[PDB]
DNA sequence: TGCATCCGTGAAACAGAAAAATTTTCCTGAATTTTGTATAAGTAGCTACAAAAT
DNA sequence: ATTTTGTAGCTACTTATACAAAATTCAGGAAAATTTTTCTGTATAATGGGAGCTGTCACGGATGCA
């Protein structure tokens, strides 16, 4: 966290690349570069010492063994080894180095050049099929030399113009004008460095003010780069690279395999071809090949380079024993499933379980089953300190055998330790924070989650074999909030709505519904009286009235009816308070008796329990 | 009760988070501090922390 | 110039060679115990001895 | 009246020291031995590959245009 604030993209020019891989020794002489493609050895394993995986530019990847041997312990850490020039640090040092390679050829980076803008080609106000011959050898461009006679500068020679260009020979008057006829990228390059470019961002911009009704769209564009490289300190020439970075060789792992066989990674592959191409382009220039071999050469070795980059790109994309196109650096860090978005956005966390799902009636709300297999695992650990704490465990071995040994304590312990102590429930991925919530993990025998129906819902659970997740919860700060913001219990209700969201649904509603219902023709114990206590209940279980049965409670407190009547009905004019009147439901006392003394409602037997039931629930 | 505390807690006090935290380190507190003192076992150091600040504390 | 198409997205050779390696040998050398061995006293023993408690 | 307590005592008597070379082994070296890896040649003549795939999109571009 207090290790930095804000990262730095950009680019890597040679010097950076070259200086992901230097590894300088005490020897004194510097490392870091591979001179071969190949992995590991045939006979034994090692590898190599300059290849892929040279430890001694990578690291040893045995921790502290010289590749050359002599010392194989921490002991020997910061001492390295004279014959071997192995850099005696552990193992997780490499992982991390980087290694390069001179490149024997410059190739137009695969982004900055079919990119969507062609910045390359952006900067270079020269489209495709033009610039884009020109690396892939393919035309010749004049050079600002080359054009300083008859030739148009940025005119493409091609090969047969370019060799009409050799032809009409200096042997003749003029043809004093140059060279760097643009066969290869090596010019393309010198193309960028050429410019200058403070001039642009003004004096271009003396356009920019001007050709009002002009492509505009272009210009300014081409400012805004330029504008950037200057406001940077990004030459374009950059682009173009020189030198190669590297991966430090375990993300390129590669790794035998038990039956035998090995698992090699396209990284190494891409890579170690690019390798032979290049090395052996050295040679064609070292042999001085005639060109037109070295020429395709280099053609060629431009996009080696270029699928490991990107693969598919451009050119045709690479297919080896994978019997597929191969992976190349792009990708593995894009799509779906680039790095970005899946591993990193979503890891793949311990510390889970999951299982079938299934109601958990007995079990109320803001608690879950659990089953006993699984609670283990999830508390495994927590459990042992409580081994240790009660002292029935001494080493924690002791407890690792003792806890397969499921003693008393393994099914007694553990549940001290458990309780208290929340979980977090998933149905399957959930956008919804409410999707998951926190709960109290209480054991349970079968192997299903038990599920609270008022929650599923939330949810929104079948019990048809959906299944959920577990995970739980360890610091113990991240307890709290589990109590305290996720405990299933505490959130009623929509956050997208104030609605609520735990609602008896369905049959639950139809009981309470039948409950509550209207039989007609009740009898038993029709137009009865009743007072409080639950008497009528009493009466129920004694069937005094029937479970849909009108009846007159006393109960001095608030109807609603539905279907208000407020106005009587009927009032009885007789005596004191007699007025005493009635009501679609009511029946009461005021005037002398006093003000509602009498107050008996037209109720069904059940709907008082349900009345009650609530009640007592919610106050008291 | 400690849950109506729980509740009462929170329905009278800084922004939730806010206080969580500071229930939280408080437990923290509570267990680094009287480290192992009762078992704690049932009443967790985050359960006191909540009882001793939505009850002791309030 | 809006209106074509039209990028490409989100979903098997070999023999002959040699030279390497390597690798077993050595050896050796040294370094490193042990033991011998002193060593040197002091000693803690120990062995009588003596008067005075069974 | 012996016995245990003594005191005034040693001598035997035995650690203690420290050294100490002698062992006595060990490690490393060095080969040297050899096994494995490389390197190089090859003589009738020989002179363009493989594949297929064929069902969204979009957009912005689409320069290209007629």
């Amino acid at each position: 966290t207090n290790q930095f604030d804000y990262v730095k993209i950009g680019l890597a020019s040679p010097e950076r690349i070259r200086q992901w891989g230097e590894r300088t020794l005490p020897n004194g002489q510097v490392v870091g570069e591979v001179t071969k493609p190949e992995t590991i050895n045939y006979r034994t394993l090692k590898p190599e010492m300059d290849g892929l995986f040279c430890e001694r530019i990578f690291g040893p990847a045995k921790d502290w063994e010289c590749h050359c041997g002599k010392y194989k312990r921490v002991r020997h850490r910061g001492i390295v080894c004279e014959r071997c020039g192995v850099e005696v640090t552990e193992s997780r040092v490499r992982r991390h180095r980087m290694g390069y390679i001179k490149l024997a050829a410059p190739v137009a980076h695969v982004w900055y050049l079919k990119g969507i803008p062609s910045y390359i080609s952006i900067l270079l106000d020269m489209p495709l099929r033009d610039v884009e011959q020109i690396v892939y050898f393919n035309s010749y461009v004049v050079l600002s030399p080359g054009n300083a006679e008859t030739l148009t500068y940025k005119q493409l020679l091609s090969e047969d113009q370019w060799l009409e260009i050799e032809d009409q020979i200096y042997s003749e008057d003029s043809q004093l004008q140059g060279v760097e006829v643009g066969i290869g990228a090596e010019a393309l390059l010198r193309l960028l460095a050429d410019i200058n470019l403070e001039q642009e961002a003004e004096s271009l911009r003396e356009e920019i003010g001007s050709a009002k009704g002009q492509k505009r769209a272009k210009l300014i564009k081409r400012l805004r780069v330029i504008d950037n490289f200057i406001a940077t300190g990004s030459k374009p020439e950059w682009m173009v690279m020189t030198v190669i970075p590297v991966i430090p060789p375990d993300l390129r792992p590669m790794v035998q395999l038990d039956g035998g066989r090995f698992a090699t990674s396209d990284l190494n592959d891409l890579y170690r071809r690019v390798i032979n191409r290049n090395n052996r382009l050295a040679r064609l220039q070292e042999i001085l090949a005639p060109e037109i071999i070295v020429r395709n050469e280099k053609r060629m070795l431009q996009e080696a380079v270029d699928a490991l980059i990107d693969n598919g790109r451009r050119g045709r994309t690479v297919v080896g024993a994978n019997n597929r196109p191969l992976k190349s650096l792009s990708d593995i860090i894009e799509g779906k499933q680039g790095r970005f978005r899946q591993n990193l956005l979503g890891k793949r966390v311990d510390y889970s379980g999951r299982s079938v799902i299934v109601v958990g009636p007995k079990l109320k709300i803001h608690q879950c089953g659990l089953p006993r297999e699984m609670a283990i695992e999830l508390f495994q650990p927590f459990v042992i300190n409580r081994l240790i704490r009660s002292g029935m465990v001494n080493n924690i071995k002791a407890a690792k055998k003792l806890i397969s040994r499921n003693d008393p304590s393994v099914w007694d312990v553990l549940e001290e330790v458990i309780e208290g102590h929340p979980v977090m429930l998933n149905r399957a991925p959930t956008l919804h924070r409410l999707g998951i919530q926190a709960f109290e993990p209480i054991l349970v025998e079968g192997r299903a989650i038990q599920l609270h129906p008022l929650v599923c819902p939330a949810f929104n659970a079948d019990f048809d074999g959906d299944q959920m997740a577990v995970h739980v919860p360890l610091s113990l700060e991240s307890q709290a909030e589990a109590r305290l913001l996720m405990l299933a219990s505490n959130n009623i209700l929509s956050p997208a709505t104030g609605r609520p969201i735990i609602t008896p649904s369905q049959d639950m509603v139809l009981g309470a519904y039948y409950l509550t219902a209207e039989n007609p023709g009740a009898t038993k114990g029709a137009g009865k009286y009743f007072a409080s206590l639950d008497d009528v209940i009493m009466a129920f279980q004694q069937e005094q009235i029937d479970l849909h049965a009108y009846v007159y409670v006393r109960f001095d407190g608030d109807v609603e009816s539905d279907q208000p009547d407020t106005e009587p009905v009927k009032v009885t004019t007789n005596e004191d308070g007699s007025r005493t009147v009635l009501y679609k439901y009511r029946r009461v006392r005021e005037d002398a008796q006093g003000n509602v003394i009498s107050q008996y409602i037209y109720t069904t037997p059940g709907r008082v329990i349900y009345n009650k039931a609530i009640q007592e629930a919610l106050a008291s | 009760q400690i849950m109506h505390r729980a509740e009462d807690l929170i329905s009278a006090a800084s922004n939730r988070y806010r206080i969580t935290v500071q229930v939280a380190n408080r437990a923290k507190r509570r267990r680094y501090e009287e480290f192992e003192s009762a078992e704690d076992a049932m009443m967790k150091p985050v359960l006191r922390a909540i009882i001793e600040m939505s009850d002791e504390l309030t």
